[PDB]
RNA sequence: GAAAUUGUUGAAAGGGAAGGGCAUUUGAUCAGACA
RNA sequence: GGAAUACUGCCAGCUGGGACUGAGGACUGCGACGUAAGUCAAGGAUGCUGGCAUAAUGGUUAUAUGCCGCCCGUCUUGAAA
RNA sequence: AAGCUCGUAUCAGUUUUAUGAG
RNA sequence: GCCCUGAAAAUGGAUGGCGCUCAAGCGUGUUACCUAUACUCUACCGUCAGGGUUGAUGCCCUGACGAGUAGGCAGGCGUGGAGGUCAGUGACGAAGCCUAGACCGUAAGGUCGGGUCGAACGGCCUCUAGUGCAGAUCUUGGUGGUAGUAGCAAAUA
RNA sequence: UUGGCGGAAAGGCCUUGGGUGCUUGCUGGCGAAUUGCAAUGUCAUUUUGCGUGGGGAUAAAUCAUUUGUAUACGACUUAGA
């Protein structure tokens, strides 16, 4: 406690307000939806490949602010590659 | 080649384990716990609760009945350490368990545990309504009070 | 009735320490109503549960647990040694803890 | 902590191997080796140590 | 085994209170204490009087207002003493202190609460009779606090306001008393006289 | 699918980093020894950063093994992979990281068939 | 197209330094094993 | 006069509660209980049961808490000085 | 660190006995 | 025996602090208790020693040990280039670089995933050296804090 | 709902009357099971959120301009529908 008023807590009112405040805002991010789901969940990516490019590729052929930009010369060798693997599934 | 192939590998037979010498004698239960006695559940659904002991079985653990027409615990398996045993006994002679053991539990309402509940039961209660207030003691349920002390409680 | 209790209250009092160095391995309890070592012989090898809430739910419930038991007596005032399965988190100094009366003797 | 009274992890040496990499030589003293540990015979051991001695302490006779 | 201990600071040695009250919060127990103007500690009344100016003596030399704060009043002498005893910079330190509230006399809510005695701080049973001791109320007035007369005042009041409670609390234990001894002759009553009540 | 093994025992899970590598960015978190005479983590003080030694030594009926249990052997072709074709419970092959996708799908193919663990199974080839 | 150094965004911590060791809570995040 | 008890010691006397550990991996040995076939606590743990089957245990990472930790190198007994 | 030996061999920051000194 | 006096300067400060008076002081006696990298037992690592054994500088069994500067011996990790080999890797992406991801080594280090990138490069047996950096008021280059700061006020406008 | 008292930080203490529930003071009748032998096995006030609504109230401060009782700059102190 401070020495201007020893029978007001000051350091236990600052953490259950910490404490608070944290919990509201994990609760917020969540409810955004910027959490990963859980790992049995069917859009959960757990023990695959994880890669902003094919993440971004097959998102635009699905059809804010983010620094996740795929550019034209990845995009190609993505739109090739995909061309390959479709080969080799026919001929399979 | 990626790596070089090790000169030497270990064996993929499996080796057996030794013979062991630990046999399987009979558990000796606690001296206070004795059939008839009245007993208090520490954990589970029914904890709390005051019911009768009636049996030991083959896999170390004690039947108990409630009786279910007086606080509604049917014929359960308990784990002997997670009752205390008190001082009160009912007589039990009069109620037949032999055909209660492990097979008899096993999952895999019947209306078998349902008839053999009440065969059970109405020696329980012939017993009981014997003592006073014995049927409002198995009724009422267990907890601590402020200040008990079960280092030093008499039960 | 108005009390459901089946445990004993129990306080956090800190890790084994010497004056310089602690354990964080090992906790010491204060059981309440024990005053001696062999009154606190009847809690050894009880489970001990420490309690506690969280905001975010997992698998259907804000209260979690950590659980230990009582190892040994400590000093001559009645405290107990404890070893939970997760070492108790320091901040819990001086809070709660709740002593089963399981396994049981009686 | 204890009082030694002699030198710890001191090895007792006495030239357990040769020094030369003669595939020859060193099937000889593996031939030497089985037959010094398998006959307690005093003359096997005296070939498999001489088998170890370096070139200045082997000489010509 | 309360929630909230109140302790009832008059006739109480400062030092060994002190002691128990720093252990009781770092244990975790909140404590009130009340009446920290009837305080006592051991030895002469010049000799706690010579203590206190020496502490008064200690400051930062440079600037006053950085240095050693001498807070004159009662229940600020007994804090000093506590903290002593806390470890105070520490956050485990603060969050026992943020237990405690020490005030002079009793004001509200904790007048009409239990008041409790610390028979180990107790001066009665501590000290050996005929040695000198010193009261905190008295020497907080000697070296400078100004609030004696009022919190003396205001306890007045408390205690003729106490004193008629007790007396209908009294008159109500007599009532009751009476009508339970008139039971006692029953059935009942001898059966809980047989297992002990 | 392994060969039974004890339970795997780390005495040590932590990384062993240098001395002052949180303090300077000239200074790697690769291991070196304090040669300093006056140097206190040298010396052994107390509250100094712990050193390598051998005591450290993991047991050697568990060293190099995975937490599968298998011993983990890189591979290039199927040639290379072939080699595990009697040790199945005691080694799973990796990938090595030049592989081309085309030839990572001839060498899982390959695997599947002669029941060979494949640790990376996944690199290369999103689906 | 590295590092020092810098901007924006997101997350966090902060009552006269920070950094490090042991241990655990919390939040975020993640692999293996799944017959 | 005749007992008892304390104190000290001994028992290849009996027995209740708690904690940590379970290395080894066909057999081989020394023994014990039995008239015997066999059995055993005798050259290192097995049996029975439940829940979960995934972020649950665990790892990593950002921090919080308790305790510990002075800035390295060089040079001089020695160095915060 | 290397050789030749020996290995009831070589001994010993110790005591004992005998015999000096104090 | 205990107590008081038996001399003291000069910023505010110290039985470590709080404080303690039938002590939490002093002398003594009896027990209980706390905890070192010490002692006992077990596991694991390495070293040494003693044994056994027709991938044998390997395997197995047994016992005891582990401080360390100058210094010594030994086994290993990494780099440029050379001979041999894997009919090794590679435009379905070599090398390099970034990485809240994964694993193996006591460690030197090694390995895998993702991103970026665009043309070469590795494992093993050996050969060879201009072969490993935190320092040298080290060398060359680049960049911070200081800081939007000091200041940009002689010569009349 | 009737009345009284409490200013030390009163925020509480006592009291009138009727209404509405329970009462284990005593005697009865139904129910409980499968959470499977434990797993805190979740139980207590306040709610800067929203939908329903019946009622209540319709401000200032700062910049800019301005004074000099003020002033390095901020700040201060004045004035203006
Ligand atoms: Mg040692
Ligand atoms: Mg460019
Ligand atoms: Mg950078
Ligand atoms: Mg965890
Ligand atoms: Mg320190
Ligand atoms: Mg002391
Ligand atoms: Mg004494
Ligand atoms: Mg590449
Ligand atoms: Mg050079
Ligand atoms: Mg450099
Ligand atoms: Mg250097
Ligand atoms: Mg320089
Ligand atoms: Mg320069
Ligand atoms: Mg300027
Ligand atoms: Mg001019």
């Amino acid at each position: 406690p401070s020495k201007n008023s020893i029978n007001r807590p000051k350091l236990t009112s600052n953490l259950h307000h910490k404490v608070h405040s944290l919990n509201k805002k994990r609760a917020q991010r969540e409810r955004a939806g910027l959490l990963k789901p859980a790992r049995s969940s069917v859009n959960s990516k757990s023990g695959e490949i994880k890669s902003v490019a094919l993440d971004l590729y097959f998102q635009n052929k699905k059809n804010s602010i983010t620094t996740r930009t795929l550019s034209k010369k990845r995009a190609k060798k993505i739109e090739r590659n995909l061309k390959y693997a479709t080969q080799r599934k026919l001929l399979v | 080649s990626a790596q070089k192939a090790p000169k030497w590998y270990p064996s993929e037979d499996v080796a057996a384990l030794k013979k062991t010498r630990k046999a399987a004698r009979p558990q000796k239960l606690r001296a206070s716990l004795v059939p008839g006695t009245v007993l208090i559940l520490l954990a589970g659904r029914f904890r709390g609760k005051r019911v009768v002991y009636l049996k030991h079985l083959e896999d170390n653990t004690l039947l108990i009945s409630g009786p279910f027409k007086v606080n509604g615990v049917p014929l359960r398996r308990v784990n002997a350490r997670y009752v205390i045993a008190t001082s009160t006994k009912v007589s039990v002679e009069g109620v037949n368990v032999e055909k209660f053991n492990v097979e008899y539990f096993a999952k895999e309402i019947k209306a078998e545990r349902v008839e053999d509940q009440k065969v059970v039961d109405k020696a329980l209660i012939a017993e009981i309504k014997k003592t006073p207030l014995l049927k409002q003691y198995l009724s009422a349920s267990f907890s601590l009070k402020n200040g008990d002390k079960p280092h030093m409680l008499k039960f | 009735a108005e009390s459901h209790r089946l445990y004993v209250k129990g306080k956090h009092l800190s890790y084994q320490r010497s004056k310089r160095v602690n354990n964080p391995n090992v906790s010491l309890i204060k059981i309440e109503g024990v005053a001696t070592p062999q009154d606190a012989q009847f809690y050894l090898g009880k489970r001990i549960a420490y309690v506690y809430r969280a905001s975010k739910e997992v698998r259907g419930s804000k209260i979690r647990v950590m659980w230990g038991k009582v190892t040994r007596t400590h000093g001559n005032s009645g405290v107990v040694r404890a070893t939970f399965r997760n070492n108790l988190p320091a901040k819990t100094f001086g809070a709660s803890v709740r002593i089963f009366l399981y396994p049981s003797n009686i | 902590g204890i009082d030694h009274t002699s030198k710890q992890h001191k090895r007792s040496g006495h030239r357990t191997a040769p020094k030369s990499d003669n595939v020859y030589l060193k099937l000889l003293v593996k031939l030497y080796t089985f037959l010094a540990r398998r006959t307690d015979a005093p003359f096997n051991k005296v070939v498999l140590k001489a088998l170890f001695l370096s070139k200045i302490n082997r000489p010509p006779v | 085994v309360e929630p909230v201990v109140v302790i009832d600071g008059k006739g109480h040695l400062v030092g060994r209170l002190a002691s128990v009250v720093a252990k009781q919060l770092l244990n975790g127990q909140k404590i009130v204490v009340v009446r920290a103007e009837e305080l006592n500690i051991s030895g002469e009344f010049f000799r706690n009087k010579l203590k206190y100016h020496d502490f008064l003596r200690k400051a930062t030399a440079f600037n006053k207002t950085r240095g050693p704060f001498h807070f004159r009043a009662p229940s600020r002498i007994f804090y000093k003493a506590l903290r002593g005893m806390v470890s105070h910079k520490t956050a485990r330190g603060k969050a026992a202190l943020e237990r405690l509230k020490v005030f002079e006399g009793i004001p509200p809510p904790y007048d009409k609460k239990k008041r409790v005695v610390v028979p180990q701080a107790l001066r009665v049973l501590r000290l050996k009779p005929g040695r000198k001791y010193t009261t905190l109320g008295k020497l907080s007035t000697s070296v400078g606090w100004k609030y004696e007369d009022v919190v003396a005042k205001l306890e007045a009041k408390r205690k003729v306001s106490s004193a008629e409670y007790y007396a209908k609390k009294r008159a109500f234990t007599k009532k009751v008393a009476s009508a339970n001894a008139t039971a006692a002759e029953s059935d009942v009553a001898k059966q809980l006289a047989a297992l002990g009540y | 699918a392994s060969l039974p093994h004890p339970k795997i025992v780390k005495k040590h899970t932590k990384k062993f980093k240098r001395h002052h590598s949180d303090r300077y960015h000239r200074v790697a978190e690769n291991w070196r020894k304090q040669k300093g005479i006056d140097s206190v983590v040298r010396r052994r003080f107390r509250g100094n950063i712990s050193q390598p030694k051998i005591g450290y030594g993991s047991n050697k009926k568990t060293k190099f093994l995975s937490p599968s249990g298998h011993k983990t052997f890189l591979v290039a072709n199927v040639k290379d992979l072939e080699t595990l074709t009697m040790h199945t419970k005691t080694y799973a092959a990796e990938i090595a990281h030049n592989i081309s996708a085309k030839n990572r799908v001839v060498i899982l193919a390959r695997a599947k068939a002669l029941g060979i663990k494949v640790t990376n199974p996944k690199g290369r080839l999103a689906l």
